């Protein structure tokens, strides 16, 4: 039966989960690290002037 | 005297005259295509009848 | 048996959820309290595109952040030049109707999906001027919902059918397939590293695949409806979602929980596309509210309102340098913001 | 920009070409194809020709029609019929044969209300609003031949006329009308067609017209 890939799925599925059982605060420090690391390359976040935006030119 | 004949006489049938165009273009275009004729929207066949 | 097979299932779905929970010391918000606001975006329209007559469905940048391709419910599709509004191209394509089309990351083809189930590729640098029609890649009995360039031999395709398939382009076959989905898969997305893709379904269910393989890394949920757009998290670790219930989510790989939700009372109608922008700080949600929405990928606040188009935004595109961002609409003209 | 001069030229010959080919398609009428499977809307499509998404082209008098067959697809319907918001007709077609018929692998459901559950569906389908249903009642022949043994008390337990075909037929007529319930805007052109040159090419001719010229009488608010 189908069912029996499943679980063969599920099982193996928790196994990622137990490796991948990193912390949320981890994961929280990470993306905000790069959301600080990477700003001020965000030309929608910083607008830039008319000098170097290729829309107005 | 001129120009209340000449008006009165003149704008009801360039009012009958856009009516019926509008008539019979919306139903000897719809024979032959989907597509709305031009010129039959409420507001702008009136220029047609200034015109 | 069935029923026993049935206990072992739940038995370990429990043991996941039990596992998720030990993760999640707090939520991202009760350690993004202290980010300073992004503040008020006042972001503007500087190019409208009057191409299309009847309908726009799906928009992909070129990876040269100049070039952009749009597709139409029926007629052709049109490669623009976003930086003088030119045409560059307008493909004739055979079947009308469209769902998906996809941009080669050398710019030398591009695709669009289709409804009628047929994949079918455009080769743009050909001897004779003409765009013509490479291998169609046929046989993924279902609508391509979302077809995304791995390479310009390799192609992502999502369809009505419930299975992914992976296409080699130069014989056509069906390389890999994957199957895990229950659902209508609406929405796929290639991480970064293009070497695992995710993929959203009707079951309110979104899987994370890896291309070599194709064995199946991860699901996620909890999302109360069907998933109709994902877009990954620029350095890959994470990808948003939204679904009918006016919600996007950002779930986390290398955790496996929601870890955030993007909803508010004013916003009732269904999300129809994400895409976040370059440094993942904002994500830009189309809704049916006729309307866009800018939201701060770390706060759960609503960082600013575009609100340009007169019909349903079919689809959000950000440049590979984050300059600007395309925001095709069912109304007929392609709106670039900045 | 010397070069550039000729990207405007590109441009605005493209412009061109896509104008008189959007110009082209809207000239056209576009039609829905759906219904139940075995509805008989093969042999209906073969009619009309004589005279994935499978699009039929045929011609009655110019109005160059284009149909698409969409029973192909077994999918979502919810997130693919956001589609065809803009034909100008939606050809249903449902086999009266089905009356009789217990089972399409789907747990005794009975075809017919199997029928009008979909009808119900796409007709009141909020993307459908002025889009106008033509309802092929097929198989009117195997339909007369069936009555006059097996009651359609088996299929819609109120009824209680003398199982004579008329007083069946109007009575499946006026549920499938009934079953449309914003009628204020929405029209359904009922007809009976069978496997024989009927005008049911020249029928759907009529129908098209008539609301093409009931949408463009709305475009002025003549109507």
């Amino acid at each position: 039966a189908s069912i029996a890939q499943a679980r063969k799925l599920v099982e193996q599925l928790k196994m990622e989960a137990n490796i991948d059982r990193i912390k949320v605060s981890k994961a929280a420090a990470d993306l905000m690290a790069y959301c600080e690391a990477h700003a001020k390359e965000d030309p929608l976040l910083t607008p830039v002037p008319a000098s170097e935006n290729p829309f107005r030119e | 005297r001129r120009i209340f004949l000449g008006l009165g006489m003149s704008i009801s049938y360039a009012a009958l005259l856009t009516k019926t165009n509008r008539i019979y273009r919306i139903f000897e275009q719809g024979k032959r295509s989907v597509s709305a004729p031009r010129f039959i929207s409420p507001a702008s066949q009136l220029a047609i009848t200034f015109s | 048996e069935l029923d026993q097979l049935r206990q072992e299932a739940e038995q370990l779905k429990n043991q996941i959820r039990d596992a998720r929970k030990a993760c999640a010391d707090a939520t991202l918000s009760q350690i993004t309290n202290n980010i300073d606001p992004v503040g008020r975006i006042q972001m503007r329209t500087r190019r409208t595109l009057r191409g299309h007559l009847a309908k726009i469905y799906a928009m992909h940048w070129g990876t040269d952040s100049r070039l952009l391709v749009s597709a139409s419910q029926d007629g052709k599709l049109i490669i623009w030049d976003s930086y003088t509004t030119n045409k560059v191209h307008a493909i004739p394509l055979r079947s009308s109707w469209v769902m998906t089309c996809a941009y080669a990351p050398s710019g030398n083809y591009v695709a669009c999906g289709g409804l009628d189930n047929i994949c079918s590729i455009y080769n743009l640098k050909t001897r004779e001027g003409n765009v013509r029609v490479s291998r169609e890649l046929a046989g993924h009995t279902g609508y391509l919902s979302c077809c995304r360039f791995l390479d310009d031999n390799q192609i992502v395709t999502s369809s009505g059918d419930t299975t992914c398939a992976l296409w080699d382009i130069e014989t056509g076959q069906q390389t890999t397939t994957f199957t895990g989905h229950t659902g209508d898969v609406m929405s796929l997305s290639l991480a970064p590293d293009t070497r695992l893709f995710v993929s959203g379904a009707c079951d309110a269910s979104a899987k994370l695949w890896d291309v070599r393989e194709g064995m199946c890394r991860q699901t996620f949920t909890g999302h109360e409806s069907d998933i109709n757009a994902i877009c990954f998290f620029p350095n890959g670790n994470a990808f948003a979602t939204g679904s009918d219930d006016a919600t996007c989510r950002l779930f986390d790989l290398r955790a496996d929980q929601e870890l955030m939700t993007y909803s508010h009372d004013n916003i009732i109608c269904g999300i129809t596309s994400v895409s976040f922008s370059k440094s993942g700080r904002l994500l830009l949600a189309g809704y049916d509210d006729f309307n866009c929405n800018v939201w701060d990928a770390l706060k759960a606040d609503r960082a600013g309102v575009l609100a340009g188009h007169d019909n349903r935004v079919s689809c959000l595109g950000v440049t590979d340098d984050g300059m600007a961002v395309a925001t095709g609409s069912w109304d007929s003209f392609l709106k670039i913001w900045n | 920009s010397a070069e550039d001069k000729a990207a405007v030229e590109r441009s605005k010959m493209i412009d061109r070409n896509l104008r008189e080919d959007g110009e082209k398609a809207a000239k056209e009428v576009k039609l829905l194809l759906l219904g139940a499977g075995e509805s008989g809307k093969n042999t209906i499509v073969k009619q009309m020709k004589i005279i994935g998404i499978v699009e039929t082209h045929f011609t009655f008098k110019d109005l160059y029609f284009k149909m698409f067959d969409v029973g192909a697809q077994r999918s979502e319907r919810k997130k693919w019929i956001h589609c065809f918001e803009g034909v100008t007709a939606i050809i249903f077609c449902v086999a009266l044969s089905d009356y009789d018929l217990v089972l399409a692998e789907d747990e005794e459901m009975n075809r017919m209300h199997a029928s009008m559950k979909l009808f119900d569906s796409i007709c009141n389908n909020k993307w459908f609003t002025e889009t106008s249903i033509i309802l092929f009642l097929n198989k009117k022949d195997l339909f007369e031949e069936k009555i006059k043994r097996s009651p359609l008390t088996i299929c819609y337990p109120e009824y209680t006329g003398s199982n004579t075909y008329e007083e069946a037929a109007a009575y499946i007529q006026c549920q499938f009308e009934d079953l449309n319930r914003r009628k204020d805007t929405k029209e359904i052109y009922t007809h009976f067609t069978c496997s024989t040159d009927t005008k049911n090419v020249q029928f759907v001719f009529d129908a098209v017209t008539d609301v093409i010229i009931k949408n463009n009488l709305k475009e002025c608010g003549l109507y």
